[PDB]
């Protein structure tokens, strides 16, 4: 029985729901006092892929409740109710970079500065979205991630990296005051000068 | 004379609202996952006789675009009001807060936090009064008032959070376009 | 007796010498094997001010020795020999900025990130100049400066600032492997949110 | 196939040169302000029979502009050479270094530091060989050789420092225009 997997809003401007494998889905949003709820079917089963429905900006509203359900022949396999604002999960920051911040003399240790940019769809330039980021790193041959408190800017230093090894870095975003954290960015491999 | 930088009044309003919100949000989260399963969530939401909140009579925008064509005064009038609406009601939530596990959850602590931010906005209205014709309907409207328990409470918690996000979001839309370089590069 | 005060090169591209209060100055540079040294007088007593002589790019060369002297009637009040490369002293970085890096919950403390740009004349985009910067800060009502190790990038965080007070920040540059440090930047006053 | 990123060979060459330079510079500074007052400085400089160094026969550029029109190979040929020129001479400075107070000053430590960076450059010449016609005069020229004490020594120290800056400066002019985003924004 196809059941819902996820609904996410990358920038609080549009959203999309996906499910597991004809299944169709219906929606209705509180257009004011009571629901108009003339249950309309998905307006886009393509833009977002297979087993998905795409709600662009015109079918999107914040702070207004939505109800959804994917019917089948003599069916209703999953009912879902949410509100766009509480369904945000921004894209991964990207364009990661690093450079020496302080050449550690003898070697052994080194400090660098990682940098990146906010994903392109989030309107942080005008206020629609405020984003916290989280970065993690580890030596390539160990599985446990070093976690760093969430900073509010697009750059930060990571100190004491042992020069005699290769490290990796990844970051991920989350709009403030919402539980989400989208996927992590592409991994950033860090190889230092060493020896002098 | 020209005008004094507002980047301190904004940093001080924007911290306060961001706090109210972070308070509202977490207490909701907490309450919800103890006495309200998905079961009751959808029922509640499906019934505007529970999912609808008193603070939905003062007409706010509902998407970036519509909101990004709201004159500064306007945005600040709406936020002033949502803050005032929650002035009395918070009275209730009291126990919930002082029964929660959030360092800062308390009826008083919040009331004051609302009376504080309230004064902060009026002040910006006076200063950051950006052209915008102080003559309109939202400008002519006062705030909103409030009338089992488990539901009743989670209903308020639902709306406090809903609203504190509105307030905190409308301010920043003002901040960015009034204090340059504040949402920088 | 007018004596030399200073010679400095802001970007390793041009230089100027100043002195204390007709005094004229003469120069000669090692144009190869021995000195051509047909002692030429200053080519510009104006561009750089009063009691100054300006050597633009065409009278400037690096790693080639220079000799200078300001004569008077039956005089020679000060003789000076140097080499442009060892006389650099870049301009102050500028466009200082700051923003919260981490909202310190209770208040009391706060972390910020200061940022600035390299002065405009230094060709760091193509390699002619590598610059180290140094930043210092203090609470406005204290005279002693908190000194911070020299970082290699144009931004860095300053942690634990007590929120209940106003601070000031200034930075200054120096090309790597040269003793110089030009003047400090304009002061950056830091006032934090406080109370919430 | 295309080509593998050179941003590790450069970061490794540029650290090494920056070190040689930082060594050269500081020992000079030290020596100079113990046995050489302004008095002897100007005399020395005024006399190319003291101020002139052996490593001034391999024609280097002398200002940003002239240097920023030197083909990559070229710049790297010149730096290869200055590094080789100082291969034997450093032999002398030995005591000076192992008599200084700089953590890293020593005849050996430096020789090796020169043999190291030397190999590093040839490698980049092979890889970072950026178009540039490997056919010219500087390309046909070998390095340079060397022939009281106080002066003699400070003369060498003068030139080591002078030269290590040339090397370290020519590399970066190659780095920046070959490894994008390395001298960034």
């Amino acid at each position: 029985e196809p059941k819902f997997t996820k609904c996410r809003s990358p920038e609080r401007e549009t959203f999309s729901c996906h499910w597991t494998d004809p299944i169709q889905l219906f929606y209705t949003r509180r257009n004011t006092q009571e629901w108009t709820q003339e249950w309309k079917e998905c307006p886009d089963y393509v833009s977002a892929g297979e087993n998905s429905c795409y709600f662009n900006s015109s079918f999107t509203s914040i702070w207004i409740p939505y109800c959804i359900k994917l019917t089948s022949n003599g069916g209703t396999v999953d009912e879902k109710c949410f509100s766009v604002d509480e369904i945000v999960q921004p894209d991964p920051p990207i364009a990661l970079n690093w450079t020496l911040l302080n050449v550690s003399l003898t070697g052994i240790h080194a400090d660098i500065q990682v940098r990146w940019e906010a994903p392109r769809n989030a309107d942080i330039q005008k206020g629609w979205m405020v984003l916290e980021y989280e970065l993690q790193y580890k030596e390539v041959n160990e599985t446990k991630w070093k976690m760093m408190d969430p900073i509010l800017t697009t750059s930060v230093p990571v100190y004491s990296l042992k020069v005699d090894k290769e490290y990796e870095v990844r970051v991920r975003s989350k709009q403030r005051n919402s539980g989400n954290y989208g996927e992590f960015s592409e991994v950033l491999y860090v190889t230092l000068p060493q020896m002098s | 004379f020209p005008t004094i930088p507002l980047s301190r009044l904004f940093d001080n309003a924007m911290l306060r609202a961001h706090r109210l919100h972070q308070l509202a949000f977490d207490t909701y989260q907490e309450f919800e996952e103890a006495y309200i399963p998905k079961e009751q969530k959808y029922s509640f939401l499906q019934n505007p006789q529970t999912s609808l909140c008193f603070s939905e009579s003062i007409p706010t925008p509902s998407n970036r675009e519509e909101t990004q064509q709201k004159s500064n005064l306007e945005l600040l009038r709406i936020s002033l009001l949502l803050i005032q609406s929650w002035l009395e009601p918070v009275q209730f939530l009291r126990s919930v807060f002082a029964n929660s596990l959030v360092y800062g959850a308390s009826d008083s602590n919040v009331y004051d936090l609302l009376k504080d931010l309230e004064e902060r906005i009026q002040t910006l209205m006076g200063r950051l009064e950006d052209g915008s014709p102080r003559t309109g309907q939202i400008f002519k409207q006062t705030y909103s008032k409030f009338d089992d328990a488990l539901l009743k409470n989670y209903g308020l918690l639902y709306c406090f959070r809903k609203d504190m996000d509105k307030v905190e979001t409308f301010l920043r839309i003002v901040q960015c376009r009034s204090v340059e370089g504040s949402c920088g590069f």
